DNA sequence: TGCCTGGAGACTAGGGAGTAATCCCCTTGGCGGTTAAAACGCGGGGGACAGCGCGTAGCTGCGTTTAAGCGGTGCTAGAGCTGTCTACGACCAATTGAGCGGCCTGCGCACCGGGATTCTC
DNA sequence: GAGAATCCCGGTGCGCAGGCCGCTCAATTGGTCGTAGACAGCTCTAGCACCGCTTAAACGCAGCTACGCGCTGTCCCCCGCGTTTTAACCGCCAAGGGGATTACTCCCTAGTCTCCAGGCA
């Protein structure tokens, strides 16, 4: 529902659901750390490690 | 040696009453020693029952409760 | 005297086939097959009872033994007819 | 201390 | 809310309704979205 | 052809099919271990008749079932080995 | 199991003088791992997960362990799960738990953990709990003076 | 007044209560046992007589024999499941 | 917290008569109860169906000697009824 | 005060058959001898199966018997397999009996 | 609570042939088993949960399927009774 | 290495009729336990021991069936066990 | 048709609800890992199945031969029923000890680890 | 001769089986007292053992050909093994609810006994 909200709004977003593989998450994380378009990360509080 | 009695064409009619349409020679010995185990079973336990009753005649009631405790219960003759 | 169900064999016979009759061996094939279920519905009856630690035979036992060992439609028409015998002997 | 007569 | 708090008192436990109170605070859209309505 | 004939004869009928005497004297010889002097009603080897016969057509029932299965329409006392086995009466 | 890895870098790092084993790997290649490990100055640390020490804790359990470390203790916090009880017979000469939020519900999870620690001075939880645990949650929520 | 007419019934709710007690079923019981377990005989007993009653109309006879109640009993799949077990004098066995 | 009756202590003692040396465990014992209650459950039915077919109104040994050669097969039931019987005479004997 | 069992010199309690024979409502009296002979078989059925259950057991090294003793012991001799032929034990397993046309 | 038939599987019905003694299986056995333990099963929970109901109970202790198996035919050791 | 199509097979034979545990994964057949239950009667509750006992039956039925298959197939001489193999044994054995 | 037997009609004690209390124990959505049974390819062997050709063993037809079956008769073993009267089992108070959990702790059994033997190719 | 699977002997740890301790409740002991049935004694039924005809079924041979079985020859489909999926399963975080057991009370409802007439064999 928030990605819904973001895309409506116009805010970039990258997700990390607690079901992405773990290869995927240090990418996402490098991403976001070197792109300043993306807005917001939308992130599940019990994932992540 | 009675059980020669069991002539092979009872033997036959037998089958054919099952559906047999071809019989194989040595079917008859076999089927001879499988009535032979089913008497001596139901007989047994018949016998076992009169005795108990201290009667020396085997009435219908003591087959049927024999053939009942055998598992395959018979009408009929229990009433 | 030696009692049976040919009496009433006969009258149920005469209630759903009038004109129908019936031999002294059908006739003693149908004495059986009452008592053999009677004997087993009684049986489980017990075996309920026993395993329930309940002194009485009662209703619920009788229809529970009826539903464990009649088949399915048999066994509704059965708890059906039987429910609705108790109902009538009650309110009378 | 204790045997059948069955299996002898 | 209401709803569930209603079906608090009557086979769903403290713990079923505090459950659902919670995504009902979250968003409604987790039981059911507006439908998409069509022609028959 | 005479032999499905055979069959629809003796499936339609009821009568038995072994013959008295013969299965008296079967059954009195048998009984004839477990007790000395022994009398038989005549109703008791009736009933020990139909359930012999019972018994038997219900077996080759069973092994004609098992030579259908083995490609086969001749019964073989294999058939009645394997009935007997699978029934658990063995 | 996610910091396995990390951890195995970080020895290697800091301190290559150490023979590190890792127990990371499906069942056979853990086995022909293991084979031979019972010789003196065969190997000097070893790393593995909760997950696999609770699936072979027959293998660990029997040895003499000098020091047993868990990284992340609060997955021990719950006296009443399985790995709490199954961890806390270890044959360890020392213990020690890494955590970063030793309390996070209540008195309890530090209690479970002092014991894992320290059986001989925390032996009871029921006394633990009527000593502590009920009068402070009491005073957090003003129950109590 | 007769109990089984009380019940309305016609199998004898008397003779089958009679025999609940001297059967060693149980040490009671109870009132509505023998009028349910008579409905339940008085049912099954109907239902095979009309079996049979039909299978003598299909053979133009006029009598139950035997063989009508062999052929109504494994004719019905649900009867023929309840006396599976049973073997029925001069019945003979169902065409194939 | 409630008696329940079993033979556990009687498997035990005749465990302990035959092998002295052997134990068995709580699986086994259950197995071993469930027999027990199988078999005298099948002996008593027999007996009291017995004296049902001959109208009398007790079980005797007569009944349970007659049910245990109608249940059990042969070489089993022979030694069975002599065990019985043997019971049966030193009990009538210590009165 | 001497225990009927003693007297019979079974094993098994003779008070405890005759109370359960009189309390399983199986006829209206029950003899004194009855609960003797009934103690009596059900203490040779026992010992027949615990004997062939120990010797199972020895053969395997153990020397407590296992659910598996039992099932070993009913089903390799003949008469208690065909008592118990319509028996489930848990945790019994099979007897090993690998076909011969199966084998290479 | 659907299609739960499928929990009996493939490696599960292989094993429980080579215990049977079964050396080779087709591929259409397991559809076959799966039908065979569904009515099985049907049967026998029938029974169990008439054996409840007539308790007026809401559990289906271990008991009730020890008689429904005894009703069956199935006598069952090591649970009770 | 390889081993010859069958003997992996017999090994494994030998290996589950050395053994005891049951063969069926213990949630799986929970399920399937109270789904096959809920048609019967809503609200129904196992206790363990009672779908302990349900899969205890259920594999030594199995195993049983799986046995007169073994033989069923080797009658008609062959190897491999086919539902006509199951078919016949189950109708030998008097069900369906 | 002449009974036994099922059915009113009065007491009466207890079995079986109600009603606490009481103790035991998870219970269930949504989350997040994480292994080890499943699930999915796939190459190839071998078993399944389809011919095909014998040749022998079941089937059919016939003419004897045999004994099952049926109807009298005849004699008694023995099944079934009845009257006596005892021995035996059901109840019933007092004893009392054998058999229940409660609680503990040796010890048997499960498991692991090298080295050796056995099995398959 | 290689590999792979068991097997076999020490060590070791854990949890449960076998034992000891109170306590109680259910066997046991010593009585009374109905009555179930063990035992004569009788009766009369049907089970058995003999005939002597009728004739339908059983049997032995001959001729025949139908199918069971062995032998080949595809070919497909299932097994053994490697690689990838995923779903059992544990953990969590919450607030209290079941839901079967054991004790009290208490009141319908069966059993028991008497008498009678009518249902039924």
């Amino acid at each position: 529902v928030l990605e819904q909200f973001l895309t409506y709004h116009g805010h970039l977003y990258l997700r990390l659901d607690g079901s992405t593989r773990v290869e995927q998450r240090q990418a996402l994380m490098e991403r976001f750390n070197a792109d300043k378009r993306i807005f917001c990360f939308i992130l599940s509080t019990r994932s992540g490690g | 040696d009675n059980i020669q009695g069991i002539t092979k064409p009872a033997i036959r009619r037998l089958a054919r009453r099952g559906g047999v349409k071809r019989i194989s020679g040595l079917i008859y010995e076999e089927t001879r020693g499988v009535l032979k185990v089913f008497l001596e079973n139901v007989i047994r336990d018949a016998v076992t029952y009169t005795e108990h009753a201290k009667r020396k005649t085997v009435t219908a009631m003591d087959v049927v409760y024999a053939l009942k405790r055998q598992g395959r219960t018979l009408y009929g003759f229990g009433g | 005297r030696k009692e049976s169900y040919a009496i009433y064999v006969y009258k149920v016979l005469k209630q759903v086939h009038p004109d129908t009759g019936i031999s002294s061996k059908a006739m003693s094939i149908m004495n059986s097959f009452v008592n053999d279920v009677f004997e087993r519905i009684a049986g489980e009856a017990s075996r309920l009872a026993h395993y329930n630690k309940r002194s009485t035979i009662t209703s619920r036992e009788i229809q529970t033994a009826v539903r464990l060992l009649l088949p399915g439609e048999l066994a509704k028409h059965a708890v059906s007819e039987g429910t609705k015998a108790v109902t009538k002997y009650t309110s009378a | 201390s204790r045997k059948s007569m069955r299996q002898s | 809310y209401d709803d569930f708090m209603a079906q608090t008192t009557t086979f769903m436990s403290v713990i079923n309704i505090l459950m659902q109170l919670r995504k009902v605070c979250n968003h409604p859209n987790l039981f059911d979205p507006r439908p998409v309505t069509s022609p028959f | 052809t005479v032999a499905l004939r055979e069959i629809r004869r003796y499936q339609k009928s009821t009568e038995l099919l072994i013959r008295k005497l013969p299965f008296q004297r079967l059954v009195r010889e048998i009984a004839q271990d477990f007790k000395t002097d022994l009398r038989f009603q005549s109703s008791a080897v009736m009933a020990l008749q139909e359930a012999s016969e019972a018994y038997l057509v219900a077996l080759f029932e069973d092994t004609n079932l098992c030579a259908i299965h083995a490609k086969r329409v001749t019964i073989m006392p294999k058939d009645i080995q394997l009935a007997r086995r699978i029934r658990g009466e063995r | 199991t996610s910091v396995m890895l990390n951890w195995e870098m970080e020895l290697k790092r800091w301190c290559p003088s150490f023979k590190i084993l890792t127990y990371y790997g499906a069942q056979k290649e853990r086995k022909l791992k293991r084979q031979g490990w019972t010789k003196p100055n065969a190997f000097h640390v070893c790393i593995t997960s909760y997950k696999l020490v609770l699936q072979d804790h027959q293998a660990f359990r029997r040895k003499n362990w000098r020091y047993l470390i868990l990284d992340e203790a609060q997955n021990i916090k719950n006296f009443k799960s399985q790995r709490w009880q199954s961890l806390l017979n270890f044959n360890s000469q020392r213990r020690l738990l890494l955590t970063g939020t030793p309390l996070q519900n209540s008195l309890m999870e530090l209690w479970s953990l002092m014991h894992f620690l320290m059986p001989h001075v925390f032996q009871s939880h029921r006394e633990f709990k009527e000593w502590f645990s009920n009068p402070l949650t009491g005073m957090i929520e003003g129950s109590q003076e | 007044k007769t109990r089984s007419s009380r019940a309305g019934l016609q199998f004898p709710v008397g003779r089958v209560h009679r025999l609940l007690r001297k059967g060693n079923y149980a040490e009671r019981v109870g009132a509505g046992a023998p009028v349910y377990l008579a409905a339940v005989l008085e049912y099954l007993t109907a239902e095979i007589l009309e079996l049979a009653g039909n299978a003598a109309r299909d053979n133009k006879k006029t009598r139950i024999i035997p063989r009508h109640l062999q052929l109504a009993v494994r004719n019905d799949e649900e009867l023929n499941k309840l006396l599976g077990r049973v073997t029925i004098a001069q019945g003979g066995v169902l065409p194939n």
